[PDB]
This record gives C-alpha cells, sequence and structure tokens, in this order.
C-alpha cells in the first residue's frame, strides 16, 4: 500500500506503508526521503489536521491516498 | 472520471516519480492539489543549449478522454524558443496534437518537451517574432534564450551587452520584464525597442 505526500506547491512524494503505520511513522518517513524534522511537519487529510497518534486506518487513509505535508516556516 | 483515466495517471505518476531521469534531476512531477486532473511538471534545461542550467516549469491538464488524447501541456516558465509562445506558453509540438498515442506517458511527454529544447523545429512555428530570429540572426536568439533562461529560468548569468541596454531602458522608468520583452522582440534595437516601450 502506498500514499501520496505533497505541499502542493513543489514538493511530492510517494512513500510506502500499511494501515498500522502511525502518523508519526509517516512523518519519520518523510524526514528521511526529504530531511524535514517532524516537529516541522504538519499533515492533513480531507481537511482534518493529523495527530502523530493515531494510524492511517483512523482517518481510512486508503491507497493512492493524497496526505496534504504542510513545512511551518520553523 | 473514468477509472481508464485516473489509473492511468496515476500509475504514470508513480513512475516519473521512480524514474531514473527524475533522480538524476532531469524531469519531476508534482500534484498541485489533492486531484489528479491538474499536474505540474518539471524539465531541466538540455546541456548545449541555451538553456542549460535553467528548469521549466509545466502547467499539466489531463483531459476526461485520457489516454485517447494528449494531455493539455504549456509552459509555466517564460521561455525564448521558437516552438513555444514567449507571450502564453503555448507549445507547438506534435504528440500533444495529431501524433498523439495512448500508449505515451507522462514521462515520455515530459523528455519530449525536453528534447524540444534541444532541438527547435523552426518551420513548425509557434512564435512567429522567435522563429524569425532563430533563422536569420541564430547568435542574437541564443544569446536572447540564454538571457531568458537566465532572468526566468534560474539559469547562470548571460551576455552583458543584454543586461546593458535593459539597464538603460530600465532607467527611464519602464518595467523591466517589458523592457526584456520589448528588447527580445525588436531584436536589441534600442531604438525601435524604445518606441513600443512608450505605447504602455
Amino acid at each position: 500500500m502506498q500514499i501520496f505526500v505533497s505541499t502542493f506547491v513543489g514538493l511530492t512524494i510517494m512513500l510506502e506503508v500499511e494501515p498500522s503505520d502511525t502518523i508519526e511513522n509517516v512523518k519519520a518517513k518523510i524526514q528521511d526521503k526529504e530531511g524535514i524534522p517532524p516537529d516541522q511537519q504538519r499533515l492533513i487529510f480531507a481537511g482534518k489536521q493529523l495527530e502523530d497518534g493515531r494510524t492511517l486506518s483512523d482517518y481510512n487513509i486508503q491507497n493512492d491516498s493524497i496526505l496534504r505535508l504542510v513545512i511551518r516556516l520553523r | 472520471a473514468a477509472n481508464i483515466a485516473v489509473q492511468r495517471i496515476k500509475r504514470e505518476f508513480k513512475e516519473v516519480l521512480k524514474s531514473e531521469e527524475t533522480s538524476k534531476n532531469q524531469i519531476k512531477v508534482d500534484l498541485v492539489d489533492e486531484n489528479f486532473t491538474e499536474l505540474r511538471g518539471e524539465i531541466a534545461g538540455p546541456p548545449d543549449t541555451p538553456y542549460e542550467g535553467g528548469r521549466y516549469q509545466l502547467e499539466i491538464k489531463i483531459p476526461e478522454t485520457y489516454p485517447f488524447n494528449p494531455p493539455k501541456v504549456r509552459f509555466i516558465t517564460k521561455i525564448w524558443h521558437p516552438n513555444i509562445s514567449s507571450v502564453t506558453g503555448a507549445i507547438c509540438l506534435d504528440i500533444l496534437k495529431d501524433q498523439w498515442a495512448a500508449a505515451m506517458t507522462l514521462r515520455t511527454v515530459l523528455l519530449s518537451l525536453q528534447a524540444l529544447l534541444a532541438a527547435a523545429e523552426p518551420d513548425d512555428p509557434q512564435d512567429a517574432v522567435v522563429a524569425n530570429q532563430y533563422k536569420q540572426n541564430p547568435e542574437m536568439f541564443k544569446q536572447t534564450a540564454r538571457l531568458w533562461a537566465h532572468v526566468y529560468a534560474g539559469a547562470p548569468v548571460s551576455s552583458p551587452e543584454y543586461t546593458k541596454k535593459i539597464e538603460n531602458l530600465c532607467a527611464m522608468g519602464f518595467d523591466r520584464n517589458a523592457v526584456i520583452v520589448a528588447l527580445s522582440s525588436k531584436s536589441w534595437d534600442v531604438e525601435t525597442a524604445t518606441e513600443l516601450l512608450l505605447s504602455n
């Protein structure tokens, strides 16, 4: 299972994940691929911000789902 | 949307991400929001061309009838090239009008657009003004394109003559990009470029 993460303004990556992976697992993967620290990272799925504790299934994040990444200015 | 269209765009989007050409920072694709109907593309200028060192953003719209009609593609980044409009970014390339084939891909379009930069076809022109300068005074086209590559696409510094005349006229109150356009399209004739600029 794969998901898409994007700022929509110049960053777009694809990650390999499982439904049991946590929002923290994802931000770690984002940091590994792009070097953005997870404290810098905001992830949003269908308007609702994502909290690091829940899993992808908690938010019903499926295969090929698109996640918006916001990089907070620091 | 037709499942054939969205499945194919998703697969071709992934393919470009994982491509070797992306790994070598030659092409890339981005989402602009949570759909696959509009994409943003990016191509690196081919080496040994005025576009070298520059990067060119591409607006990419995927029609409802994909894959049986080509994507609609336009340069967002301004560029001086005979087969691309210096004003709108419109593209004249056969695979985007009458020579599209269903087996072509996002990847394939992007590398064809890169090849177009290295191999202009001036008797299938998009920009008559650019294409005539291409044919009549090749070295000026090359230096103008390198200049556009530098100011618009992040390429390294271009000919300093052109930078001079752009300075002289920018001092007279004209907008800097209007001067670039004016000077480029009037073949760096400072007179006729100034006469055109006054009608603004």
